[PDB]
RNA sequence: CUAUCAACUUUCGACGGCUGGGUAUUGGCCAGCCGUGGUGACAACGGGUAAGGGUUAGGGCUCGGAGAAGGAGCCUGAGAAACGGCUACUACAUCCAAGGAAGGGCAGGCGCGCAAAUUACCCAAUCCCGACACGGGGAGGUAGUGACAA
RNA sequence: GUAUAAGCAAUUAUACAGCGAAACUGCGAAUGGCUCAUUAAAUCAGUUAUCGUUUAUUUGAUAGUACCUUACUACAUGGAU
């Protein structure tokens, strides 16, 4: 466990040390061959075999806040930690590399997850129900909730009638494929497959309120939003024509701003009703932009900016200035907060799934009391 | 909780109970392998400093490095770690251990006297307990003795003395078999290797000359056939 | 879940049958490996006999053979172009068998001074084909994969050259 | 763990050898092909009796096949390998009959010391030798040059050297290794090709009988030539 | 046909599939300042 | 889809085409020693190998790319009759480029390592009569 | 001697300076005995390139630990693959200007050496060696693979290579 | 054996070819791309469940799917998806100082209140497994009962 | 292969020597067998092929690979249990 900056302390209290680790099999023959001395009382893990040996896809963290669950990519698995015992629950393998992921419960007794294999997933306890295969290929996943029905976007335009492209919604109490609604993503070539092209065609994410409204939200490749409502099941609104893919895409506790984000590194937080950006950072360098989540520090509220450069931003956005800057030394590919405060769980590609702690946005969460002590330490040995 | 004291300096060791969770309350909510000061134990323990290096807890179990949970938590443990052995090979267990966090509930605290003060414990410190076996291999016999070249580690290994039985015969010396120690036998048995090496290219030369000059004849024959 | 076997199917004269058995370990397929471009990781997987083969998930330099003058070098690779296969692997940037890829031309020019003498890039034996002269002066040629990097471990292949570069330009323009 | 009965029938035990028989080792002879040391000592030459006596005199370097010393019990030993006893100083061969039965014969040193083994195959080595595989699993590396597939090599035993070699050849004398005619010592009249698999030679003997046996079941001993001495 | 392996929306009920979770309406808003907000969005 | 190529064969040098033959008795065609045409499953241009049976029969269904199917008759003994009952079995082979592919000729095919589900045979030379349709019966 | 090696990248690294600090992951990763092919082909021709502003302030230290890890001989193998291929990489992954400094460290005493003088030639040099015959092949074998890479670029660099290779070939002839 | 089974497949791709992935390897085995099939009155397809070969005078002789409380995943090893282990869920059951801990099969007797063949001995021979002449073997033989007969 | 058992049993040139518990290391347990909804040329049997693959053990052979700027050197190898 490090500190990378001086006025608002990050702690990497899990995680990769280096960029390019060797071989787990050389680095044993070399531990129990050779001598070696470690800083045996900062090095530790918090949690048992947080790890997959190859990469790491996607983390989320249960409602109930007692599971976590974390797919990586050889042998390509997910892993279930119950975070009261503070270690592996179980690790169940699939046969394809893990796209994302979504928990339906308050707990992990009920799982889906979009799968490289043009694929929908359903794990329970009891092991895995049969998977439906989509017919495009998949990009990301949502749940409306209020009434029970997954929707993924997909990538390319549709078979028949328009050739606007689609996003598949399937009801959990139904069962059965409704219609895919229709969503323009852009020309294409005539002389093509089902498939899509190389170089456009796709939607890629999907963000929906579970507290207000909830639009949902999808974003296309042309960089273009578009706004369905429920329970009518049609086009509402399409509005931001920008330079980049729209990759980054959520709602704010309120249920009116939204936060959008091109892939060029660009964010821009929106209302509702006023089409001028509230808004407006461009960031880093080149590298498109990953995530983005609105967090607050119980006081004021604040904003997350994931992206591939090694950069996770936290802004500033009653003020918009950059409050603190993380480097987490490897790529990374997906980024959650826990629920309670200050514990930014990421998914990467190294080994070790890295977790952040940051003590001025909040307090060590309910079942890492101690980290408050370590962080104590820390200020202590400087 | 009584405390597990060794001085691995000296090789001693000694059980101490302790009463007085007014005296213990420095050691709370301390990592293992904190170094903490002895000198809110005891008018005797004035200018130490030791170690903690695990313990058990009421109910016993082992306390292993490595985990914030401070109450009794539930691991998984592989071959390789602490408090676990395996029953058969590749084997993953998942026992319950108490994590590192000293808390008010443990029975015993694993401590080890790493620096010394100006007092000396009684069953402590004065008792010396040597090492049970010296070295064995040469080269570590050398570093150990310091030894030229020409010093026979034959003549400068370690003896240990036995009675036996036979109602009070001689005494009986024991030596314990230098391993890393070149013999002629040890001579003899790489050059034989190294012989046998040069005797089958030898071997595999003489035969591919004489297949050059058996080739040479039937190619001659052949073409006189021809 | 993933097998080799063919019970599942259909009769060759389009019959379904139930032939019920359990899945044995020689029809074992594993898990396909997308391999991706960053740093070297890969995960060694042992095999029947006890053979080990190279599982590479994540692949960063390759060798590449221009062997029309005679040479080969370890180069890094930028990202896919386009693959026969999956549209959605050129996107998602994977590096499998006949893929092809720009790869870095800097070790090969330095070969191509350093023989035959006169700068590439910037007598009669040294001649390049323009097209692969322009992609000497851009910096990035067009290569191929033809070594399997899941069963093998290594991204390596040949570059490309004449009608089969000129083929895929003209599928690179499709 | 076969039964007595389900043993192969052309190495010979009586109705007391129980209701069990060994099975061979893994060695150079095939599993069908081949007659196991215990056997040859205890149910063909009789000179032990329980398995406990086989294994002290296998135990003791008492027994010798193929000029090598041979430690365990159920050693493979098929066809035409010398097994020299020193203690009786005696040499056996093994043979086939023309009901095609393995059958022990008695030699001497002189014609105990080499052997006569068939060419399975010919390729190059590592390094770019040629090498020469028997049918005794024995590789010989820098050949004859003329020594193709199916040919025939006397063997030295005692330094592995080529000592001798003879051809397969139309008009020569052969011996049956296989095929429902198996054991039937005769001259090779004739060969067809039949270029796609399975080729025959048309094979009668001494005495007016023809047959069609394989190639590959086809041993040749020789032309007239018996090198190694057939019992009379 | 080209579509067999999932390639078209097969409306077929799905046994296992039949019922899942159900319907927990979690929504802070009393539906009509959000369906008078999707009247007035960007075009009124 | 790529570029097609022989697996082996340097092409662009600035300084072949290489065609096995299979033997027992064959002739490779002029179209597969000189036609451009490329396939791997192809025994003169391919890497497959003919070994084994060596099959004959007639075509049925030429309109299948490069793949015929064959119908197989002969004669079944059943002993209740005592007598002689046409069967017919139909098989399949990858059809090469190289030869004039005719409905109802007759057809000599070779066992390879299998290709397909059904393709398990090579065509090897194919000699040209009148077949009539499936109303033609004949033992082949 | 990579021990030696090791303790003296440390020391230099105890020199803090901006100019080392953004690659001493590349350096500790150059030296460590297995990732040194893929520390050099992530050194050169990777993302993280030398920059060309403190460039001047790292090459002298990368390159005497080029230098060491190409005369090592600890770790090599036998055959050209075998020290004769490492030798190779590092002088084709070098460059121009680093070569010309790379080959002041290789050159030791013979750096300032005269083969020809106002008159033709200089028996005073000759008949005195500065070098045994050992470091002679290593410092010869060291300028072919020099050469082989370099090609047209040796026009800045004639004045001590040819110095260096006409000593040693006539000091050889001498020796016949 | 059957047309009270004449249409079947494309409802887990059905037949190709090309491209790759994975497999020890070939292969629609799987992922993209496009083509149109493939089977059938010479009996497809379905239905019924009643699931032999070789050794030739003869009879004899020899040989012949799914699971280890239940799904699901993983581990070693040349050879297993071992049920040997683990991991989570479910269904049981046991100990306790109530904080906690380990665990799951076969054989025998009764099965009316009235009934009837051993809870036997040894690896002695044949055979098997090991660092190995010596250790270990639930195949194998030896023994006891019988008026059911003969 | 590893013995300093604080294990026995001894002397006629003293690292060890004979026997040798425990322990580390290597091998072994792809069956001997039990139960029950069945498998209707797919298994199975003949008949081929593997130029489409794997193989611990078996026996046979088998591997020429130095120097190559450490030199004002190094020359009885390490650490763990």
């Amino acid at each position: 466990k490090l500190t990378n900056p001086g006025p608002v302390p990050v702690y990497t209290v899990a995680g990769p040390s280096t960029a390019r680790p060797l071989p787990d099999w050389l680095l044993r023959r070399r531990k129990r061959s050779a001598k070696y001395d470690p800083e045996n009382l900062n090095n530790f893990e918090l949690i048992q075999e947080f790890e997959f040996e190859e990469a790491s896809n996607c983390v989320r963290v249960s409602e109930d806040g007692n599971w976590i669950m974390s797919t990586g990519t050889y042998k390509p698995q997910f892993h279930v930690h119950n975070t009261r015992e503070l270690s592996l629950s179980f690790s169940r393998h699939t046969n394809s590399e893990n796209v994302t992921f979504l928990l339906l419960s308050q707990d992990y007794s009920k799982s889906v997850h979009l799968q490289c294999d043009r694929t929908l997933e359903f794990h329970t306890p009891m092991g895995c129900h049969y998977s439906i295969r989509i017919p495009r290929f998949g990009r990301d996943l949502a749940y409306l909730r209020q009434s029970c029905e997954v929707l993924v976007p997909a990538v390319g335009l549709s078979s028949d009638g328009s050739g606007y492209g689609e996003v598949f919604r399937l009801d959990l109490e139904r069962g059965q494929f409704l219609r895919p609604w229709q969503v323009d993503v852009g020309e294409d070539e005539p002389g093509s497959g089902l498939q899509g092209s190389i170089h456009a065609g796709a939607v890629n994410v999907a963000a929906v309120a579970e507290n207000t409204h909830g639009l949902c939200a999808f974003g296309t490749s042309i960089g273009t939003v578009e706004f369905y409502d429920p329970r009518s099941k049609s086009r509402v609104a399409v509005l931001g024509n920008q330079d980049g893919e729209i990759t980054a895409l959520d709602y704010s506790r309120d249920g009116l701003s939204l936060a959008l984000g091109t892939s060029t590194g660009q964010i821009r937080i929106f209302d509702l009703r006023n089409p001028r950006p509230l808004l407006k950072k461009d960031q880093g360098m080149g590298l498109p932009i990953k995530n983005l989540i609105h967090l607050t520090t119980p006081t004021e509220e604040r904003k997350l900016l994931s992206a591939d450069k090694r950069i996770i931003k936290i802004w500033d956005e009653q003020s918009g200035d950059l409050w603190t800057s993380v480097e987490p030394l490897v790529d990374l590919n997906f980024v959650t907060h826990v629920p309670d405060s200050g514990m930014i769980l990421t998914a990467n590609e190294g080994k070790q799934m890295h977790c952040f702690f940051i003590p001025n946005l909040g307090l060590a969460p309910r079942w890492c009391h101690f980290l408050d002590n370590l962080v104590h330490e820390m200020e202590s040995e400087k | 909780m009584k405390l597990n004291i060794s001085h691995p300096a000296n090789g001693s060791q000694k059980l101490i109970e302790v009463e007085d969770e007014r005296k213990l309350r420095h050691f709370y909510d301390k990592r293992m392998g904190a170094e903490v000061a002895g000198d809110p134990l005891g008018p005797e323990w004035k200018g130490y400093i030791l170690r903690i290096t695990g313990g058990n807890d009421k109910q016993g179990f082992p306390m292993k490095q490595g985990v914030i949970a401070p109450n009794r938590v539930r691991l998984l443990l592989s071959e390789g770690h602490s408090c676990y052995r395996p029953r058969r090979d590749g084997e993953r267990k998942r026992k319950s251990v108490r994590g590192c966090i000293v808390g008010p509930d443990l029975s015993v605290l694993a401590l080890s006297i790493v620096k010394q003060g100006e007092q000396d414990i009684p069953g402590l410190t004065d008792v010396v307990h040597p090492k049970r076996l010296g070295p064995k291999r040469a080269t570590k016999i050398r570093r150990f003795f310091s030894l030229s070249k020409d010093d026979d580690v034959r003549k400068y290994v370690i003896r240990r003395e036995v009675q036996p039985k036979g109602e009070g015969k001689k005494p009986y010396t024991k030596a314990p078999r230098i391993q890393r120690l070149v013999t002629p036998q040890r001579l003899q048995h790489k050059r034989h290797r190294i012989a046998l090496k040069r005797r089958q290219q030898e071997k595999v030369k003489e035969e591919a000359a004489e297949y050059a000059q058996i080739l040479a004849k039937r190619v001659a024959e052949a073409k006189a056939q021809k | 879940g993933i097998s080799r076997d063919s019970r599942h199917k259909r009769s060759h004269t389009g019959a379904k049958r139930a032939f019920y058995r359990k899945k044995r370990a020689f029809e074992l397929g594993r898990q396909p490996a997308n391999t991706r471009i960053g740093p070297k990781r890969i995960h060694i997987v042992r095999t029947r006999g006890g053979n080990h083969k190279y599982r590479a998930l994540r692949l960063d330099s390759g060798n590449f053979a221009w062997g029309s003058e005679g040479c080969t070098r370890k180069t890094r690779i930028i990202g896919v172009v386009y693959h026969p296969s999956n549209n959605e692997l050129v996107r998602t940037n994977t590096l499998t068998k006949s893929a092809v890829v720009q790869i870095d031309a800097a070790p090969f020019r330095q070969w191509y001074e350093a023989h035959y003498g006169q700068p590439l890039g910037r007598a009669a034996h040294g001649k390049v084909d323009p097209a692969l002269e322009k992609q000497f002066e851009a910096g990035r040629l067009y290569a191929i994969i033809s070594s399997r990097p899941g069963q093998s471990g290594r991204a390596d292949g040949y570059i490309l050259e004449g009608e089969e570069l000129a083929f895929y330009q003209r599928k690179l323009h499709k | 763990h076969q039964k007595r009965l389900s043993a192969p029938s052309h190495w010979l035990l009586d109705k007391l050898s129980g209701a069990y028989a060994p099975r061979p080792s893994t060695g150079p002879h095939k599993l069908r092909d081949c007659m196991p040391l215990i056997v040859f000592v205890r149910n063909r030459l009789k000179y032990a009796l329980n398995y406990r006596e086989t294994k002290a005199i296998m135990m003791q370097r008492l027994v010798k096949v193929d000029g090598k010393v041979r430690t365990d019990i159920t050693y493979p030993a098929g066809f035409m390998d010398v097994i020299t006893i020193e203690k009786t100083g005696e040499n056996f061969r093994l043979i086939y009959d023309t009901k095609g039965r393995f059958t022990v014969h008695r030699i001497t040193d002189e014609e105990a010391k080499y052997k006569l083994g068939k060419v399975k195959r010919v390729q190059l080595g590592r390094g770019g030798v040629p090498f020469l595989v028997t049918h005794d699993a024995r590789t010989i590396r820098y050949p004859d040059p003329l020594i193709k597939v199916n040919d025939t090599v006397k063997i030295d035993l005692e330094t592995g050297k080529i000592t001798d070699f003879i051809k397969f050849d139309t008009g020569a004398l052969a011996m049956i290794t296989g095929g429902r005619n198996m054991g039937r010592v005769g001259v090779i009249t004739h060969r067809e090709r039949h270029d796609g698999g399975f080729g025959i030679v048309h094979l009668k003997d001494a005495l007016d009988n023809t047959f069609a046996t394989r190639e590959s079941n086809v041993f040749v001993i020789g032309s007239e030539k018996p090198w190694i001495s057939l019992p009379k | 046909r080209r579509a067999s392996k999932g390639r078209k929306l097969r409306y077929t009920v799905h046994e296992k599939l039949q019922n899942f979770m159900a319907p927990e309406d979690r929504r802070s808003w009393e539906e009509h300042a959000i369906d008078r907000l999707f009247g007035t969005l960007f075009g009124q | 889809r790529a570029f097609l190529k022989q697996p082996h064969i340097f092409l662009n040098s600035k300084v072949r085409r290489w065609y096995k033959d299979v033997g027992l008795g064959f002739k490779t065609p002029k179209t597969a020693i000189e036609g451009h045409y490329i396939d791997k499953k192809c025994p003169f241009t391919g890497m497959v190998s003919i070994r084994g049976r060596i099959l004959t029969g007639r075509v049925v269904s030429t309109k299948m790319h490069r793949t015929i199917i064959i119908r197989r008759e002969y004669l079944h003994y059943i002993p209740k009759y005592n007598r002689y009952e046409k069967r017919h079995k139909n098989l399949a082979a990858h059809v090469s480029p190289a030869f004039r592919v005719e409905e109802g000729d007759m057809v000599v095919v070779g066992q390879c390592r299998p290709l397909s589900k059904t393709v398990r045979f090579n065509v090897l030379r194919v000699l040209p009569r009148t077949g009539k349709s499936v109303k033609k019966f004949q033992k082949f | 001697d990579i021990e030696l090696q090791k303790l003296a990248l440390k020391a230099i690294l105890t020199w803090k300076s901006e100019g080392i600090k953004p690659y001493q992951e590349h350096l500790e990763y150059l030296l460590d005995e297995a990732r040194f092919k893929n520390e050099l082909t992530v050194l050169f021709q990777g993302d993280n390139k030398i920059l060309p502003e403190h460039r001047s302030e790292v090459i002298p230290v990368l390159l005497h630990l080029l230098y060491g890890r190409a005369i090592s001989r600890k770790g090599a193998a036998s055959g050209r693959h075998g020290l004769h291929a490492t030798r190779l990489a590092i002088i084709r992954q070098l460059d121009v200007e680093d070569m010309g400094s790379f080959l002041d460290i290789g050159l030791g005493p013979l750096r300032a050496i005269r083969v020809v003088d106002e008159q033709g030639v200089r028996e005073s040099v000759f008949a005195h060696e500065p070098l045994p015959p050992r470091k002679q092949v290593g410092l010869l074998n060291m300028l072919e693979a020099v050469i082989n890479e370099l090609g047209t670029s040796v026009e800045p660099y004639m004045d001590a290579l040819v110095n260096s290779v006409l000593y040693c070939l006539v000091n050889a002839c001498r020796k016949l």
